[PDB]
C-alpha cells in the first residue's frame, strides 16, 4: 500500500 | 501510536527569533511528514510550513516571507520550526503534527509563544464586591497566564474565570467571579488566590461587601 | 491559494439529534489521477489540540466513532454527527490538502441547544484601592445565559459610553449549558469622580426588555 503525504509527495 | 510533545512556551521581543522543537516517540514510519500550525488567540488554524525529512523535501507559505525555517534531527526524530524577525502579530499557540498516509493522525500539545515589548509583570488584585455575586479583577500582567482560585481552592461551586483580555497597554486583565446564596456573606469568608508564575506572584485578597 | 468556506458559523444542536456542517472549496479537491478527494476534517475541543475525524473526504480517522461521517462532492462537503452529545462541543475545522499551501476553513463551532436563559446581571463598583492607583475599572456581569449573543451598553451619568471597554465570554458550561460574559469599563480616576450614575444596559432575547443594573458613586 503506498503512502501519500502531501502533493506531488506519494511513495512506495 | 505516535506522540508529540513539544518544547516550552516562550517570550521575546519584537525582532528576536525562536526556535520550537517537536519531539516524536512511540512507533516508528519509514515515511512521515511533520507540518507547524499556528492559532493566534481567539482566531483559525493556520498551516505554516512542513517537512518530510527521510525525503529531504520541505513545503513553505510565501506570506511568511522566507522567516520560518523547519529542519530535522534524524537522531533525536526531533523536528524544529524557528521564526524570525518576530513582531506582536507572531504571537499564538504553535502546534506540530504528523502525516503518516492519512490526515494529520497525531498533534502536539502546543506551545504558546509571546511577542511584546511589554516586560514581566505581576497583576494587581482587585476585590469586585456585591443569589449576589462577588469576584475579583486580576489586572495589569505580563505574560500570560495567571490561575485563580477561590478560598484555597475549596470553593468551586458557581465559579467563572474569564479569559484574558490583552490591554491597548500592552498589559493582559481578567476577572473571576463566583455566585453565592445572598443569606451566607457576612456568614462566610471569600478570598481569590491569585498566581502569577512568571512574575514569582502569590497575592491573596479577601472580598468584603462595603 | 485554494479557499475553503465553511457554513454556519455556529450550530446549535439538542442532545441526541444530527448536526450536519458544510465545507466548500474554491477548487475541485478531486486528484483524478489516484482517485481520492483530499478533504479533511478536524475537531478542537475548548482548551485542546485539534484531533484528526475525516480524512480523504469520507474516511475515519482512528478511533473516531461510526456517528461522524464526511461526504460530499469534489467542491462541496458535508461532516454528519448523529447522537451529539456534550463531549462533541467545539470548533470543527476542513482543511485541503490537494495542493500547497495546505488551506482551513475558518470554523463552524457546535453547541448544545438548552432553552432560552436570560442572564443575571450584576454591576461593580471599582474598589477604594484601584481608585488610589488614578485608573479605574467598572465590571458588568452577565451570568449563566443562552444562547451566546447578548450586547452590553455602558452609560454614564444616562449618557451612552463607548470607546472603553472589554468584553470576554466563557465557553459554554457542560453542567448547564450555559454562558457568561464580562464587560470592563475604564476610565481615568478623574474622570470617574466627575460623574456619578454608572450604568450598564443588557440586551439578550430572554428578557423582554433591556435590564439596567447601576450604582451611584460613593453610596
Amino acid at each position: 500500500k503506498s503512502i501519500r503525504i502531501g502533493p506531488g509527495q506519494a511513495f512506495y | 501510536q505516535v506522540q508529540l510533545v513539544q518544547s516550552g512556551a516562550e517570550v521575546k521581543k519584537p525582532g528576536a527569533s525562536v526556535k520550537l522543537s517537536c519531539k516524536a516517540s512511540g512507533n516508528t514510519f519509514s515515511i512521515y511528514g511533520i507540518s507547524w500550525v499556528r492559532q493566534a488567540p481567539g482566531q483559525g488554524l493556520e498551516w505554516m510550513g512542513g517537512i518530510i525529512p527521510p525525503a529531504g523535501l520541505t513545503n513553505y507559505v510565501q506570506r511568511f516571507q522566507g522567516r520560518v525555517t523547519i529542519t530535522a534531527d534524524t537522531s533525536t526524530t526531533t523536528v524544529y520550526m524557528e521564526l524570525s524577525s518576530l513582531t506582536s502579530e507572531d504571537t499564538a499557540v504553535y502546534y506540530c503534527a504528523i502525516r503518516i498516509g492519512r490526515g494529520f493522525d497525531y498533534w502536539g500539545q502546543g506551545v504558546l509563544v509571546t511577542v511584546s515589548s511589554a516586560s514581566t509583570k505581576g497583576p494587581s488584585v482587585f476585590p469586585l464586591a456585591p443569589t449576589a455575586a462577588l469576584g475579583c479583577l486580576v489586572k495589569d500582567y505580563f505574560p500570560e497566564p495567571v490561575t485563580v482560585s477561590w478560598n484555597s481552592g475549596s470553593l468551586t461551586s458557581g465559579v467563572h474565570t474569564f479569559p484574558a483580555v490583552l490591554q491597548s497597554s500592552g498589559l493582559y486583565s481578567l476577572s473571576s467571579v463566583v455566585t453565592v446564596p445572598s443569606s451566607s456573606l457576612g456568614t462566610q469568608t471569600y478570598v481569590c488566590n491569585v498566581n502569577h508564575k512568571p512574575s514569582n506572584t502569590k497575592v491573596d485578597k479577601r472580598v468584603e461587601i462595603k | 491559494d485554494i479557499v475553503m468556506t465553511q457554513s454556519p458559523l455556529s450550530l446549535p444542536v439538542t442532545p441526541g439529534e444530527t448536526a450536519s456542517i458544510s465545507c466548500r472549496s474554491s477548487q475541485s479537491l478531486l486528484d483524478s489521477e489516484d482517485g481520492n478527494t483530499y478533504l479533511e476534517w478536524y475537531l478542537q475541543k475548548p482548551g485542546q489540540s485539534p484531533q484528526a475525524l475525516i480524512y480523504e473526504a469520507s474516511n475515519r480517522a482512528s478511533g473516531v466513532p461510526d456517528r461522524f461521517s464526511g461526504s460530499g462532492s469534489d467542491t462541496d462537503f458535508t461532516l454528519k454527527i448523529s447522537r451529539v452529545e456534550a463531549e462533541d462541543v467545539g470548533i470543527y475545522y476542513c482543511m485541503q490538502t490537494i495542493e500547497y499551501p495546505f488551506t482551513f476553513g475558518p470554523g463552524t463551532k457546535v453547541d448544545i441547544k438548552r432553552a432560552v436563559a436570560a442572564p443575571s446581571v450584576f454591576i461593580f463598583p471599582p474598589s477604594e484601592d484601584q481608585v488610589k492607583s488614578g485608573t479605574v475599572s467598572v465590571v458588568c456581569l452577565l451570568n449563566n445565559f443562552y444562547p451566546r449573543e447578548a450586547s452590553v451598553k455602558w452609560k454614564v451619568d444616562g449618557v451612552l459610553k463607548t470607546g472603553n471597554s472589554q468584553e470576554s465570554v466563557t465557553e459554554q458550561d457542560s453542567k448547564d449549558n450555559t454562558y457568561s460574559l464580562s464587560s470592563t469599563l475604564t476610565l481615568s480616576n478623574t474622570d470617574y469622580q466627575s460623574h456619578n450614575v454608572y450604568a450598564c444596559e443588557v440586551t439578550h432575547q430572554g428578557l423582554s426588555s433591556p435590564v439596567t443594573k447601576s450604582f451611584n458613586r460613593g453610596e
